[PDB]
């Protein structure tokens, strides 16, 4: 089993309120990865032990080119260490903020990768529930990587009740206190596509109540610069009725995705 | 910051890793993990 002395620590990559992430190189294979370091005492005091356990269980069992890999994990006297795939191009949200909005090629590519990753999750009855730019990282060739599974759930049989995710991304069914299923991720994919292309989420408002109102009315107002193809896809995802939302296979097959995506699969061993 | 983690040396290493992927499934995936119930117990 691994210990911290099996790794050369390179530099901090990010800071959290439970620990830190470092660029690290495991000495044996000279293999560069990220190490997320969490403090056992802080996790217990905050009462998030079962929460972290769930996140680890879900992510450690997923193997997909557009899902950040968790290679393994270990612990010592004070700390829990997660061995994670390093995403060389970093935060997707930072890239979006830098550019303001993404072009159609970039956005369609991300949408294909997202739909593929989410399909993989849904095949295993894992619902993500918090798709947004801030939860996505980028690989060596700019490939989308779902990086966080904080609101995720393995939901084999029962519909879910938990309101979760992020204000601007919440599906109508959550706001209305209905049960939800995997189709929440479909809705969030639509919001994401809109934000990619526009640089702001579709239901942006000064108050939580007005945002809620816009979401449940699907008060969608497309900017004039958007292509018919992109509006078609967004409109097909942002449906009030979950069963009417375009399936993930449908997103991958959508003509706008086909015409604009430049997706490349990473080399495999 | 060690040399391997900064300028060109990092870039080249990252490129090398992308084009020459190791078998992570056996190099890390077969190696034992602490039980998730043990994570907050004795190491
Ligand atoms: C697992 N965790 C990872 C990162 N951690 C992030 C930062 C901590 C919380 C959000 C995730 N960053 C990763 N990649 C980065 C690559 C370059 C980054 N930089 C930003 C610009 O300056 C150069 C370094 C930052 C993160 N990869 C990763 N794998």
């Amino acid at each position: 089993k691994f210990t911290i002395d099996d790794f050369d620590i390179g530099r901090p990559l990010g800071k959290g309120k439970f620990g830190n992430v470092y660029l690290a190189r495991e000495k044996q294979n000279k293999f560069i990865m990220a190490l997320k370091v969490l403090f056992k005492s802080q996790l217990e005091k905050e009462g998030v032990e079962h929460q972290l356990r769930r996140e680890i269980e879900i992510q450690s069992h997923l193997r997909h080119p557009n899902i950040l890999r968790m290679y393994n994990y270990f612990h010592d006297r004070k700390r829990i260490y997660l061995m994670l795939e390093f995403a060389p191009r970093g935060e997707l949200y930072k890239e979006l903020q830098k550019h303001g909005r993404f072009d159609e090629q970039r956005s369609a590519t991300f949408m294909e990768e997202l739909a593929d990753a989410l399909h993989y999750c849904h095949e295993r009855k894992v619902i993500h529930r918090d798709i947004k730019p801030e939860n996505l990282l980028m690989g060596y060739k700019g490939e989308l990587k779902i990086a966080d599974f904080g609101w995720s759930v393995h939901a084999p049989s029962l519909r879910r009740r938990t309101m979760c995710g992020t204000l601007d991304y919440l599906p109508p069914e959550m706001i209305e206190g209905k049960t939800h299923d995997e189709k929440v991720d479909l809705w969030c994919a639509g919001v994401l596509c809109y934000e990619f292309l526009v640089g702001m989420p579709p239901f942006d408002s000064p108050s939580h109540t007005e945002t809620h109102r816009r979401i449940v009315n699907v008060d969608l107002k497309f900017p004039p610069f958007l292509s018919d193809g992109s509006k078609d896809l967004i409109s097909k995802l942002l449906r009030y009725h979950p069963p009417q939302r375009l399936p993930l296979k449908g997103v991958m097959e959508h003509p706008w995705v086909k015409a604009n995506s430049r997706r490349v699969l990473p080399p495999v061993y | 910051i060690p040399a391997w983690a900064s300028g060109n040396l990092l870039t080249q290493a990252i490129r090398q890793q992308y084009y020459k992927p190791i078998d992570v499934d056996r190099m890390y995936g077969t190696i034992d993990s602490p039980k998730l119930e043990e994570l907050f117990n004795k190491s």
